[PDB]
């Protein structure tokens, strides 16, 4: 009931100030304008990001293995990887 | 015409917040959103009720005054 | 296969592949008491502290969605450690870090936390999805062995420990049965099994062993291509 | 006071030791039991924990243990000085004399 | 005592020393054990993040202010300074400079009500660094095995005995104070490799040092005393003593 609700109209804001009707053009354009440029920045570090994991590796080096390669070695082996443990176990721990 | 789009485009933000519910709401990084969308909602619901509201009363106005004006010049 | 040939590529003007001091001009300078009225810095020294209660927090908040999991607990510990020996034995030199390692290291952390915490953190996540796909086909085996049935797993073994000895009932003059040759013949039995899963063995001819499978063929009538035009 | 193991719900049980000999049986049987624990058998009193596969961050981990079965809650500064089995027993026994003496459990 | 405590059970002697680099609070504080699925709320409430805020971050801000409200009740901050505001806020209508000095005091009791209210912190670098040079304590302590148990460290309350302490006396110090500045508290300490166990006494009250008008050290240990109990010896060594200490330097008589 307040007199603070009559900031929501804007049929009569040609009576007050008339300044909201061009302001938020510009807020709409600054959005869009950091949606560019933000979504460059944090998309484009994918390929950064694909390049060492796969060309950072040398010889003189230890590489570490990572969270991720260790639960996929662990808990997403395949069903040939399986064989081939048990396979090379059997023949030359069990069977020589 | 205005009220009627101005209402379906506020729709519209909804079902962008139901189509991403999942983010909106777990995703931390968009808590601003879940807690100040509805805050933006209801000043766009304000905005328009208060433009159809407003219009109403001033329609209605006029319209009890030709009527009234009318009998006394007759 | 390709090496790089600049010699200069990890050079830098702080030296030689140097990724913890890197120069700048606004360069770290001492600080003297009797010249010294007030300074304002964060630096503190409760970094180690921090980094072993971060370590006891997101080690026990992540449990809380094992399920009691004992292999998945002491997997996820060797994955947990990984992340925190990074400073221990990488190459760059963390003790030389610009502002110090100690504090930059323990604060990225706690951004890592802070997620594990919501359990919306991608390494959860992914880990879930990762144990659900172990789990079902750990599953479809115990679902086979309960039936007696035998697993396609076994049948492999079987197979790969009968070959092992029609190889080497014929070498008689050698006999050393390298590791080479104990590979190749199971991977040669991978690629004729990995082909199989796409085409199965009808037939004698055994998997993938039909060549009409790569005559001309078309989209079936209740499924045709959705993406593009055919003609 | 119910935790998970292998997908089924179990209640905890808290153990109350108040006892030299029950202690120093407990920590072995609890290093022990650690994946990542080498020479389970040549371990005593005197091992270092060092020499047997463990580093600062399995200390951890044990003591997050001990909080599990006795209910105690180890500050961050207390966990970094647990190198030693010895060490175990000594802690444990501090800290059920603090709560005799003094009536409570120490800060945290 | 800790003024500034969440429900958070862990480091509590730390909880204002550390500053997290979160962007907010965590959803659950720290578990002290493993919990299931169902014991944690998913998807907090909405606004948890400003309920945390005011919870974790204010709330046992003004527990802190609540807790040592005696040390801010001088005439100074109770009666000068708002009186003060009060001349200049008459005439705030009539320039910007009586604006000013009616604010000024309200921003300098803040200030001092912000310094006093704050937990005692002495230079714990500077006690271990003179406990470990003593050789009764490093016979059964040392830094990679002592452990702590318990710490308590608090403000005296009120003026101190007229005796001992006869500087408190002066009616132009009690203008601006109600407390003494000083503080008494102990350290709870055990060694995991000898099995001893210490009480670690102290008493600190701020010194002047080489220069005229500052402070030197506002904590300073005139007092220090160790009871140190092992498997079946007990000793006590006394590191300070205040009958030597208190007769070479005096406190100091903080003003505003
Ligand atoms: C060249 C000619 C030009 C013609 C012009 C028209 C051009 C075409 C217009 C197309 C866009 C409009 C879509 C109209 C429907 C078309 C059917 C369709 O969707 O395509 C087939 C579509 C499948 O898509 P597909 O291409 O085959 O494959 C998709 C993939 O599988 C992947 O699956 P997926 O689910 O992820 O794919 C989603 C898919 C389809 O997503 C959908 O689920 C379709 C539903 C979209 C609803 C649009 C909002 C309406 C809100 C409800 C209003 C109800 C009013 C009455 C209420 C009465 C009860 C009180 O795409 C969309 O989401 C389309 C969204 C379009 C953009 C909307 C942006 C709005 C903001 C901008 C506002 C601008 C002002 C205008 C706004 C007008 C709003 C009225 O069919 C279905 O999805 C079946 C849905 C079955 C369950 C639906 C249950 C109801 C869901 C209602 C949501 C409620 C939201 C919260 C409440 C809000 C009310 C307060
Ligand atoms: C007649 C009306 C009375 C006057 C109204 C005054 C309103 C005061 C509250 C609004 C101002 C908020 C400004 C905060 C800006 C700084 C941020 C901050 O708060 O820091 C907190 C900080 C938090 O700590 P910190 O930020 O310094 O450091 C934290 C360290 N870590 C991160 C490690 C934890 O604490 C303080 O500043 C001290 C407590 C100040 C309390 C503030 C005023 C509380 C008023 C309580 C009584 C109000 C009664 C009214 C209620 C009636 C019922 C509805
Ligand atoms: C009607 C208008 C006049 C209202 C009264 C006067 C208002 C004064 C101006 C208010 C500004 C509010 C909006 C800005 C918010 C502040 C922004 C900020 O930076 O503050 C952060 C500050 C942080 O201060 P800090 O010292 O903890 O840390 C900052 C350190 N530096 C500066 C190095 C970065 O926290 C505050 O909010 C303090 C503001 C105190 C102002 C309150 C005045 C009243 C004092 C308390 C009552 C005392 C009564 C006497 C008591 C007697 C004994 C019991
Ligand atoms: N030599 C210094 N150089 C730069 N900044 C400093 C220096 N000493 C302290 N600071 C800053 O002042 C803050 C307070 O110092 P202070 O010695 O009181 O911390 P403290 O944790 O209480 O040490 P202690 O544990 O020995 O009591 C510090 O957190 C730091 O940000
Ligand atoms: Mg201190």
């Amino acid at each position: 009931i307040l007199d603070y609700l009559f900031l929501l109209d804007l049929n009569d804001d040609l009576t007050r100030k008339a300044v909201f009707e061009q302001v938020i053009i510009f807020i709409f354009i600054y959005c869009t304008m950091n949606f560019l440029a933000w979504s460059t920045v944090v998309e484009l570090i994918w390929p950064t990001h694909f390049f060492n994991r796969r060309h950072s590796s040398s010889q003189e080096f230890i590489r570490f293995r990572t969270y991720t390669e260790v639960l996929l070695k662990i808990s997403a082996y395949n069903d040939f990887f399986y064989v081939l443990n048990n396979y090379y176990y059997n023949q030359k721990l069990i069977l020589k | 015409a205005t009220a009627l789009y101005k209402s379906s485009a506020l729709a519209g933000n909804l079902f962008l917040y139901a189509y991403n519910y999942n983010n909106f709401t777990a995703n931390i990084r968009l808590r601003t959103m879940r807690y100040l969308f509805p805050v933006v909602s209801l000043a766009i619901f304000g905005n328009i009720y208060w433009d159809y509201r407003s219009q109403l009363v001033k329609v209605n106005l006029f319209d009890e005054y030709i009527q009234a004006r009318a009998q006394e010049l007759v | 296969g390709y090496k790089i040939r600049n010699k200069s590529i990890f050079w830098t003007r702080a030296g030689w592949k140097n990724n913890w001091h890197p120069k700048n001009f606004n360069a770290p300078r001492p600080s003297y008491g009797e010249f010294t009225m007030g300074i304002r810095c964060r630096n503190d020294h409760h970094s180690f502290l921090r980094y072993v209660q971060t370590y006891r927090n997101m080690s026990r908040h992540c449990k809380q969605y094992f399920l009691g999991d004992k292999q998945l607990e002491e997997t996820f510990i060797l994955g947990l450690r990984s992340l925190f020996l990074v400073p221990y034995d990488s190459q760059c030199l963390t003790d030389q870090i610009k502002h110090g390692g100690e504090r930059r290291f323990v604060d990225q952390l706690d951004r890592d936390f802070e997620l594990i915490s919501y359990n919306t953190h991608p390494y959860q996540l992914f880990t879930y999805t990762v144990r659900n796909e172990h789990l079902a086909w750990k599953n479809e085996q115990y679902e086979k062995i309960q039936k007696g049935e035998k697993t396609f797993e076994q049948e492999l073994l079987d197979y790969l420990d009968e070959q092992v000895l029609a190889e080497k009932a014929k070498l008689r003059d050698g006999q050393n049965f390298s590791i080479e040759r104990m590979t190749e013949i199971a991977l040669h039995v991978f690629r004729k099994a990995r082909a199989g899963k796409v085409r199965p063995a009808q037939d004698v001819r055994g998997p993938d062993g039909n060549v009409n499978d790569f005559l001309e063929q078309r989209r079936p009538f209740e499924h045709p291509n959705p993406t593009g035009v055919t003609h | 006071l119910t935790q998970y193991v292998e997908g089924q719900i179990v209640n905890r049980n808290q153990l109350t030791l108040k006892k030299q000999e029950d202690i120093e049986q407990y920590v072995l049987k609890l290093v022990r039991g650690y994946f990542r624990t080498t020479n389970k058998q040549g371990l005593n009193i005197n091992s270092v924990l060092q020499d047997h596969g463990l580093d600062e961050f399995d200390s951890i981990e044990l003591a997050m243990q001990v909080e599990e079965d006795l209910g105690y809650v180890i500050s961050a500064e207390t966990i970094p000085v647990l190198n030693k089995v010895k060490h175990f027993v000594n802690y444990i026994n501090h800290v059920e004399q603090f709560k005799a003496e003094n009536g409570k459990a120490p800060i945290a | 005592q800790m003024g500034f405590s969440s429900d958070n059970p862990y480091n509590k002697r730390w909880e204002y020393k550390w500053k997290h680099s979160y962007y907010t609070y965590p959803r659950d504080y720290e578990h002290t054990e493993v919990r299931k699925p169902q014991d944690s709320k998913d998807v907090p409430p909405i606004y948890f993040a400003y309920y945390k805020d005011f919870v974790d971050r204010w709330l046992p801000g003004m527990n802190m202010w609540w807790q040592r409200r005696h040390r801010i009740f001088d005439k100074f901050n109770v009666y000068f300074l708002p009186g003060m505001s009060l001349f200049f806020y008459q005439f705030a209508d009539l320039a910007l400079g009586f604006k000013i000095m009616a604010a000024f005091p309200l921003f300098l009791a803040y200030t001092r009500i912000r310094d006093k209210t704050l937990d005692p912190d002495f230079k714990e670098t500077y006690l271990r660094d003179m406990i470990y040079q003593n050789p009764e304590i490093t016979k059964y302590f040392n830094e990679e095995t002592i452990h702590v148990l318990d710490y308590e460290f608090e403000y005296l309350p009120g003026y101190l005995c007229p005796e001992k302490f006869p500087e408190y006396q002066n009616k132009t110090w009690q203008f601006f104070n109600t407390d003494t500045a000083q503080a008494e508290g102990f350290f709870k300490f055990g060694d995991v490799e000898s099995g001893a166990t210490m009480t670690l006494k102290f008493k600190t009250m701020p010194i002047p040092g080489k220069f005229r008008y500052q402070v030197g050290e506002p904590f300073y240990f005139y007092d220090l005393r160790a009871e140190i109990k092992c498997d079946g010896v007990y000793k006590e060594v006394v590191l300070v003593d205040e009958k030597e200490s208190l007769k070479k330097i005096r406190p100091f008589l903080f003003l505003i």
